[PDB]
């Protein structure tokens, strides 16, 4: 049962909330580096929720950094209740049972998050421009793949676009009870919703490549 | 607000 | 109250196989000759989630080989499973959008519709007399035309398929009427875990839109979400 | 057994 104490330990998630080189198929999704940098300048830690549900908060956004190709953020899933649900549910996922690739070690909880919420979705105004980052099955903004991992550093190095300078900025930030007022049922219901998102896998692949995570080893099930 |  | 009737039995129907369709693997072959012999060979077949022996949620009430394929009528009875479903249905924006045209919302029937949009038989590998093992609700069966129509009433369900002739409904009705604790040994964590597995089945919606068009449920009105 |  000691195998569960580390299984329910914090999990980091990283990815781009927006890609400047991607034209939104909807104006409301436009978000150029200029706005981002002013906003980042204008404004505790933004909450991390499940599919934008304000009751399914699982952690916080540890770092936000505008970089060459977009706004990249790094979050931390810290809800014991949530991490616990994910643990129980991972034991029952065939996908999780197929384990990870190359020489990675199976991490049921991580692999599970990787699969359910392969996308990141920023919530901001059309002061506090940035409201919250959301974990989801796919973001309406392209290139928003969610990379989960037990180590911040490790997670950040899964993205080829980032440079040592970038990592310093993010590292500096991330280095500086229980907000999950939902349950397994709420999660179950939300998943059925995801099965009907049109072109879920296609965009998820498009995202994996565009962000160059295709080129590395990670727990991305996408 | 807009959510992605 | 409205919950009491929400967790009431739910019927499910559809083809377990379609004779006009040639499977993609020779191990999915199941022609009318075999089906009818097996039927005459064979206690009702359990009804489980994704072939999970611990996730049995009911039983198959009627089995009948008809012109276009093997059709089965089933009934989800497990109070535990139904309750889990009820809870989740309140948290599904898909279920919140409601049903089509003049159908009345049924959060639960609608949820089962959206999660287990398919039927998957479990029979002996064609290559002593209990050929069929069970029927499984799933996100998409491997055999095409296997769309799953959920409903609160058997007649209403069988009445969703244009292929079925009044005579076929009589064979089924004869069955499900004569047919008449909680077999479920799983929980919400299981279903949830089982749900991620479905997010990674290639072409889930295309196969379902196909199954819906082929079996004519595209033509009528139902709680089908595909 | 074959499961579909």
């Amino acid at each position: 049962d000691e195998q569960q104490s580390q299984a329910v330990a914090p999990v980091y998630v990283g990815g781009f909330l927006a890609r400047y080189d991607q034209s939104p198929d909807e104006a409301r999704l436009l978000l150029p580096r200029d706005v981002v940098e002013h906003w980042l300048h204008a404004q505790v830690a933004l909450p991390l929720n499940i599919n934008h549900d304000d009751t399914a908060v699982v952690g916080h956004v540890a770092a936000m950094q505008s970089v060459r190709d977009g706004l990249f953020c790094l979050g931390c899933v810290t809800s014991p209740r949530f991490l616990e649900i994910v643990r129980r549910a991972s034991e029952k996922s065939e996908l999780v049972s197929r384990g990870p690739v190359s020489p990675l070690q199976p991490d049921k909880v991580v692999e599970f998050l990787s699969g359910s919420y392969a996308g990141l979705s920023l919530s901001s105004r059309r002061t506090t421009p940035f409201k919250h980052v959301a974990l989801c099955s796919v973001g309406r903004r392209r290139g928003t793949l969610a990379v989960y991992g037990r180590d911040p550093e490790w997670v950040t190095q899964r993205f080829p676009d980032l440079t040592a300078a970038d990592r310093d900025g993010l590292r500096a930030q991330w280095q500086r009870g229980d907000p999950f007022r939902s349950d397994s049922y709420g999660l179950l219901g939300n998943s059925v919703d995801a099965l009907y998102i049109r072109e879920r896998l296609p965009k998820l692949r498009y995202d994996k490549q565009l962000v160059g995570v295709t080129e590395r080893e990670s727990y991305v099930k996408a | 607000v807009d959510n992605a």
